[PDB]
């Protein structure tokens, strides 16, 4: 498996358009794109509002969070049992792909993950905060 | 249920009768207490020689306007 | 009739029905014997 | 709320009223128009003014009302 | 007497406060005819009146300044000048229905609990289980007591849960 | 993607937003600042003129209401002035207008716009 | 960013993740549970602090746990 | 064999646990070197609404 | 980009919402949640912080001497303080009409003034204060001191002035000199005033920094305190017939202790307050010498706190390692230092009622009842802030491996009793007073006022007659004239104690009844439930069984999340947040029943409070609509009068209440999804667009909203209350 | 003496209430907004 390149010049699904779009936070911080592939012309639920129309083959969106870029690929599959997938796109033009990270979706454990913020230890077993007092900045003691 | 309660408590509980002749000076009444704890102050003189609370539904009215006469049609 | 007598048991007609004898109780206690303030 | 207040501040003040000899009495004396345009004026006039029949209906026909009056703000 | 107050019985605010009810009365009573319903009434709450007013000062209740009876709470002051009436043997009547209340209420409990579904039974009352625990509740102080005095009223602390602190 | 709609699309009113001096894109920041100024400063008198606690006294209503809408110009000018302080601090063609000089010159157009705005309703009610 | 942290009491449910709505916690391989996975949070600078991992883990206590620290655009989940 | 009996009482010695000095009914015990291999049913449920949870061997006391 | 405000966090400076300012504000203070704090710069930014207050402090007191001075009628005020109504500033408003401007023209002034109900007049007259002069020379001398002590804040942080954490921690060495210097030695020096100017002054005689070194405080100068013949200073004290501030009818004794009130003034003798302060002046300084610091002698807290436990183990280790837990921990000493001036306040509002001090301060109505409310309000805040720096010491400083076994620890062990037994004792007082109440309000509504419930204080009775009343007839202790107690103070102060307190037109120990009896429960149940709304948030601010880990997520937190049930409000913050509207409803129901009275009292009539205040109804209506009539006649169709300040701030108090009534039942997320409309609405409008935001519009957080919600309804519970009460006592009287 | 002149209020008054008001928040407003280098 190898990490997808996002194509610009992919058809979007048949929207009419809504004032839920996005915002200058788009042209100025970053915004989501998502791209999936569909089987057939199939309706479905825009996460900000509205009922759009997905074309066979290719299908590419915008978001201003990655919430909704989620939300929409829960729904695709759950509902259409398709397979999406999302990036980060920032103004100079840099792509980040975001989800599914490892090319597996992270419901279903995949070879090659580090587990990371794992502590080897419950809850009941962390310290008091007085032992974590004057440090850099406010810490809770599951940060140690 | 509730209609036909109020047509009840019009029709053996009221002044309605004594309403008709005088209903610019009588006040409506169509709930009596019963003298228990003290409680018997809340039947108040509402006139036409009846004891009980004002009621301000205006079921009154409403059966002077049908042509009701008497407690045997309520 | 067991079915019935089971749901005259359950705990809001229990309670109606407990309720309503206490009231009672009460009321014809004071009624027979009329403002009692003092033992 | 506010719409039932000034229904019934409207009414008690240039509707509502005896008749006598030329001339219209009031129950209010005609006090909307010059005392409806401040807050003021509502919170006295028409609300500290017109809640002592609720608040004095003590031992009389009416004390039920100023019980509900009170167990109401509980 | 008692807190420098008078007798009921010798309290002229008490009688006057009397007078007035009896007179408001019968000022209602005098609108009405002689042989009516709402005659009959307010003679019956006159006489009500008249009793209720007479009942008080022979029960030796003490009136303040305002004519009204004021109740003691002291033992001490009720029981050295005859006012336990007031506020000592109402107090142990209180504890004697509350305590049969609670103790029936916890006998229940404790009988369903050994069942095979004891919210079931906490729904749906059991009438008679619950009628014969009610009958059996009057020896209440009795059982209380033996259960105090045999360890079995309490349960052990390592037996309650407790939030880890 | 987004909604478009006949109001917000039809020619007329971009070419009546693209003639108004704030979408002027290629004057001086401070000309722009004295045109609004002075179009601000002549509809601001008239409240203040009639409708000021001294709006019943003669010959001294429009002295107070003038009066009022320069003070109005002025905290205008200097919330200008701080916002441009606190909106430029660092880093077709961009409007010279969003810079920390050319906002500053703008208030500054503003406030010489404004007062003589306001002094032209004064004079022009006498 | 918040913190989340996952606590060896996880038994591999994988619920957790399944409720993340922003894609903060995926499984990895272990050896502690019979599940024979664990959750893990890699991408803790999108989580908003919804808490619906914590809503979805089973354990007593749960295994995983989200504290609010700073806040930044996309913890505070702005569109704008 | 290492562990409490299936289907015997035990009383819950974890402190942040729900059912802590609660009884509850062993349902399995893992044989293999897991953390948490007792496995408790409890007959109230916790306020997430659960009634099963594992525990230590050493979490556990036969009681 | 990373904002400069605020530099104390790091992580509110990356905020790029309008969240950061508000934190950056609320969190200024919190010195333990600052980037990079030690013990030691925490130490020393509080030792800075204090000599700011001090300076504050100092420089309000110097504002309100100069403008009296300067726009008061002090120098009238003092010929007749029985006629004319003491002046707090002058008024210069340009939004003043003409009627405005000759209604608050009055108490002599020459324009629109304020009618002081402070107090100071009184107090300023009974220490000696007679002229314009001295007040101005007071405000200067204040002034002073008060840029003195904000150059000691400045100096005490730059280097070779920075004072080292060992230096902090001298628990002993600092106990020893606020009770030997602090409190023995200010006493002291005010027994050198009274004894000096305030006691010559009340006898006609100046005595200034001009002739102070030339005037003899007592005739016999000195010599009987150094022979010992100490009773020759309470010889010939001032008579019955004695005019204050002049010297017919008066005395030369400087140390008396007749006891009761001066029979013009109605307040405490001026020999007696010095005699009090000479004698607390000795015990505090005889109590700064228990420490031990640096001369062998004296304790070590350390050592008595590890020598008292009870040997049968009932306290278990006792208060062993209490010592260190204390001096280690800052909320540990706030919260105690708070507790203690809290109750103190109440005890200060009590007394201050009860024995007025200060000359003409029973007759000035306004004043009394203003003090009393005032110091009440603050007493009850300062409470909950003790409780609350309680359960922030919980949270923070409590470590229950260094306090194994101790009280302390005990306490957590059996906190489920605790506040199981507090939500008994308010459901029994809740449940029997408004039980108790309903039952009057229904035998008065039922016309029948001889059947309601009404039970004697006997108990309360029973004391007023062990201090001397005679009135209910029990004839015991100072009540009886053949008691030993009774004989043993007949020669030195029980005639004017008796004579004070057996007099019903005072507030020495007033007539009780069963109005008194139940608004006396309904205090009990208020103090019962705020206690133990606060003591459950402080026991269970370390954890409980829906939140196991509560101290790892601080102090104050939004909440855990809808998870396991739903858990809002669960931190202790919480807890102290729903303590404070109990709080404003228990001293609520104390300033009510102290007004009644008193005003009842006043207009001579206590009859009407006796009969009134056993029900509901007559709180209602005797109290608060009848007393309400010329507060809001203030402004009218008609015209208005000087009281319209105080209807304007009626009103004005209403509508704080119910604007907190917002934040209080609307949360968060309808707002956001609001705001998120209005920023489309920004960024989409022609001419607008050109003006962008700094910061990201955002709702308020949930704490946030919680403490800007308490905040308006405490803020309009105070204006309300605060308008009403002066309206009324000041229309009325 | 200490006794301001009769224009004292005249003078003080709106200073205190407009023009210090507006300083502080200006000076405010911009230390708030400024960002850190």
């Amino acid at each position: 498996w190898t990490v997808p390149t996002l194509n610009p010049d992919t058809p979007s699904p048949i929207f009419g358009g809504s004032t839920g779009g996005l915002l200058r936070k788009a042209q100025t911080e970053e915004f989501y794109v998502i791209t999936w592939e569909a089987k057939k012309e199939q309706i479905f639920e825009m996460p900000t509002g509205g009922a759009a129309i997905m074309r066979q083959g290719p299908n590419l969106l915008k978001f201003g969070k990655k919430e909704q870029c989620l939300a929409l690929t829960t729904q695709l599959r759950n509902k259409f049992k398709l397979t999406p997938c999302f990036y980060r796109v920032f103004p100079d033009g840099k792509v980040q792909y975001l989800h599914p990270a490892d090319g597996v979706y992270p419901e279903k454990v995949n070879a090659g993950r580090v587990g990371a913020n794992q502590n080897m230890r419950r809850i009941g077993q962390n310290v008091n905060p007085i032992k974590v007092k004057f440090s850099g900045r406010m810490m809770s003691p599951a940060e140690i | 249920i509730w209609l036909s309660g109020m047509y009840f408590h019009g029709a053996r509980f009221s002044n309605y009768e004594a309403w008709l002749s005088d209903p610019t000076h009588i006040k409506p009444s169509a709930q009596v207490v019963w003298p228990i704890v003290g409680q018997e102050i809340l039947n108040g003189d509402v006139g036409g020689g009846f004891q009980g609370i004002q009621i301000t539904s205006g079921f009154f009215q409403l059966w002077r306007a049908s042509g009701i006469t008497s407690e045997l049609q309520l | 009739m067991k079915d019935f007598t089971t749901y005259l048991s359950t705990a809001p007609v229990i309670a109606t029905i407990w309720f309503t004898f206490t009231a009672g109780l009460l009321i014809e206690i004071n009624r027979y014997f009329p403002d009692p303030l003092v033992f | 709320s506010i719409v039932i207040f000034h229904f019934s501040w409207k009414m008690q003040s240039d509707v509502w009223g005896t008749v006598t000899a030329s001339g219209v009495s009031h129950i209010t004396g005609g006090n909307f128009a010059q005392s409806a345009n401040t807050i003021n004026g509502w919170l006295r006039d028409f609300l500290w003014a017109q809640s002592s029949q609720v608040i004095q209906s003590y031992g009389s026909a009416l004390s039920a009302y100023g019980l509900i009056f009170l167990g109401a703000h509980f | 007497d008692i807190a420098g107050l008078t007798p009921c019985s010798e309290s002229k605010a008490y009688a006057k406060l009397e007078k007035k009810e009896l007179k408001t009365l019968e000022k209602r009573l005098k609108q009405y005819e002689a042989d009516s319903a709402p005659a009959v009434a307010l003679k019956a709450t006159m006489e009500r009146t008249k009793a209720r007013f007479a009942n008080y000062a022979k029960a030796g209740l003490l009136c303040g300044n305002d004519g009204l009876p004021h109740l003691i709470a002291d033992p001490g002051l009720a029981l050295k000048y005859g006012h336990a009436g007031e506020v000592f043997i109402p107090t142990f009547g209180f504890l004697y229905v509350a305590g049969y209340i609670g103790y029936v209420g916890r006998q229940y409990l404790i009988a369903v609990k050994g069942e095979a579904k004891p919210t079931d039974k906490e729904i749906i009352i059991d009438v008679p289980l619950a009628t014969k625990l009610a009958w059996q509740g009057a020896g209440w102080p009795l059982a209380a007591v033996q259960e105090l005095q045999r360890g079995t009223l309490l349960e052990k602390e390592e037996n309650i849960t407790v939030s880890p602190r | 993607g987004m909604l478009e709609t006949p109001v917000t699309s039809a020619p007329i009113v971009a070419t009546y937003l693209s003639n108004l001096p704030a979408y002027r894109t290629g004057v001086a920041p401070v000309l722009r600042g004295v045109e609004i100024g002075l179009a601000h400063g002549f509809l601001l008198a008239g409240p203040f003129i009639k409708l000021g606690p001294l709006r019943n006294v003669p010959e001294t209503a429009e002295i107070a209401g003038s009066l009022s809408a320069a003070g109005l110009v002025l905290i205008l000018a200097l919330c200008l002035s701080i916002y441009g302080s606190a909106q430029f601090q660092s880093t077709v063609a961009r409007d010279p207008l969003f810079s920390a000089d050319g906002w500053s010159e703008f208030a500054a157009g503003f406030l010489v716009g404004g007062e003589a705005g306001v002094a032209w309703a004064y004079v022009c009610t006498q | 960013a918040h913190i989340v942290k996952i606590y060896d009491t996880c038994i591999g449910c994988t619920q957790c993740v399944r409720a993340c709505p922003l894609d903060v916690l995926e499984m990895v391989p272990w050896d502690g549970c019979k599940a024979s996975q664990m959750a893990s949070a890699p991408r803790t600078e999108d989580c908003v602090g919804c808490k619906r991992c914590e809503t979805a883990c089973p354990t007593d206590f749960l295994s995983v746990r989200v504290y609010l620290g700073s806040e930044s655009t996309r913890s505070m989940g702005l569109s704008y | 064999e290492v562990g409490p009996k299936r289907g015997s009482l035990v009383k819950i010695l974890r402190p942040e646990s729900y059912w802590f000095n609660q009884v509850g009914k062993v349902v399995s015990v893992d044989q293999s070197g897991v953390r948490y291999p007792v496995v408790v049913r409890f007959e109230n449920q916790n306020y997430a609404g659960v009634t099963t949870n594992n525990y230590a061997l050493d979490e556990v006391v036969a009681a | 980009a990373t904002k400069l405000f605020p530099k104390f966090s790091q992580g509110l400076a990356q905020d790029p919402t309008t969240r950061r300012i508000w934190y950056g504000l609320a969190m200024a203070h919190d010195f333990e949640s600052h980037d990079g704090m030690t013990e030691e710069n925490l130490y020393q930014k509080i030792f800075a912080s204090h000599f700011g207050q001090l300076s504050i402090i100092f420089l309000w007191t110097s504002g309100n001497l100069f403008h009296v001075a300067w726009q008061g009628n002090f120098e009238q005020w003092v010929t007749d303080p029985v006629h004319i109504r003491p002046i707090a500033h002058a008024i210069w408003d340009p939004h003043f009409g003409q009627p405005a401007v000759e209604a608050f023209t009055r108490g002599g002034a020459s324009g629109p003034v304020n009618i002081s109900t402070s107090g100071v007049y009184q107090w300023w007259y009974t220490i000696g204060m007679r002229t314009n002069q001295d007040l101005y020379v007071g405000s200067v001398f204040l002034a002073l001191v008060s840029a003195i002590f904000l150059f000691a804040g400045w100096l005490h942080l730059q280097p070779n002035f920075q004072p080292s954490l060992s230096w902090f921690k001298d628990a002993e060495s600092r106990l020893n000199h606020h009770l030997s210097g602090l409190f023995g030695v200010s006493s002291l020096a005010w027994t050198g005033h009274l004894v000096h100017v305030a006691i010559p002054e009340s006898r006609g005689q100046h005595v200034g920094w001009d002739n102070f070194l030339s005037v003899l405080p007592h005739p016999q100068g000195l010599t009987p305190f150094f022979t010992g013949n100490w009773a020759a200073y309470a010889q010939s004290p001032d008579t019955a017939s004695h005019v204050f501030g002049t010297a017919q009818g008066s005395g030369q004794a400087i140390l008396t202790f007749l006891g009761g009130f001066h029979p013009q003034t109605q307040s405490l003798w001026l020999t007696d307050m010095a005699h009090h302060h000479l004698a607390i002046a000795v015990i505090f300084i005889v109590a700064g010498h228990m420490y031990r610091t640096n001369f062998g002698i004296g304790h070590r807290m350390q050592a008595i706190l590890e020598a008292h436990t009870p040997p049968s183990g009932s306290l278990g280790a006792g208060h062993k390692g209490l010592f260190d837990t204390v001096n280690n921990s800052l909320h540990f000493q706030l919260g105690l230092a708070l507790a203690s001036v809290g109750t103190i306040t109440s005890l200060v509002a009590q007394h201050m009622y009860s024995l007025p001090p200060y000359a003409f301060q029973a007759i000035d109505f306004t004043t009394q009842a203003a003090l009393y409310t005032h110091h009440q309000y603050i007493a009850g805040f300062i409470m909950c802030g003790a409780f609350a720096h309680g359960a922030i010491f919980f949270i923070r400083d409590y470590d229950p491996e260094q306090n194994k076994g101790n009280v302390l620890a005990r306490m957590l062990d059996h906190k489920e009793a605790l506040i199981s037994h507090l939500s008994w004792v308010s459901l029994f007082l809740g449940f029997h007073t408004l039980g108790l109440y309903v039952h009057n309000d229904v035998m008065q509504a039922f016309g029948t006022p001889e059947k309601q419930i009404l039970i004697e204080p006997v108990f309360a009775q029973w004391i007023q007659a062990a201090h001397g009343k005679a009135l209910y007839g029990f004839d015991f202790l100072l009540s009886s004239k053949t008691s030993a107690a009774f004989a043993n103070g007949q020669s030195l102060w029980l005639p004017g104690w008796l004579d004070a307190i057996n007099n019903n037109q005072n507030s020495l120990f007033l007539t009780i009844g069963p109005g008194d009896f139940l608004v006396h429960h309904a205090i009990a149940l208020g103090l019962h439930t705020t206690t133990l709304i606060l003591v459950k948030g402080a026991l269970d601010a370390r954890g409980s069984k829906l939140m196991p880990d509560k101290k790892d997520f601080g102090y104050s937190f939004p909440c855990d999340g809808p998870g396991r049930g739903g858990t809002c409000d669960i931190s202790a913050y919480d807890a102290f947040y729903l303590a404070v509207f109990w709080m404003l409803n228990t001293i609520g129901w104390v300033t009510f029943y102290w007004h009644w009275k008193h005003l009842t009292l006043w207009q001579g009539n206590v009859a009407q409070f006796d009969e009134s205040s056993t029900y509901l109804m007559g709180w209602l209506r005797d109290y608060l609509w009848l007393n309400s009539s010329q507060l809001i006649n203030g402004y009218n169709p008609f015209g208005m009068n000087s009281l319209s300040v105080w209807a304007w701030t009626f009103l004005f108090g209403h509508l704080i209440y119910a604007t907190g009534f917002m934040f209080l039942i609307s949360w968060r997320g309808y707002w956001q999804e609001l705001i998120e409309t209005l920023v489309w609405a920004h960024e989409k409008t022609p001419l607008a667009n050109l003006v962008y935001w700094k910061d990201k519009p955002v709702a308020l957080s949930i704490v946030q909203a919680r403490l800007v919600g308490l905040a308006h309804f405490s803020v309009g519970y105070i204006f309300t209350y605060a308008a009403f009460l002066i309206a009324s006592t000041s229309g009325r009287f | 003496p200490f006794v301001p002149p009769s224009w004292a209020p005249s003078v003080f008054v709106p200073l205190t209430g407009l023009v210090l008001p507006a300083i502080a928040m200006a000076t405010l407003f911009v230390y708030i907004e400024k960002e850190a280098p």
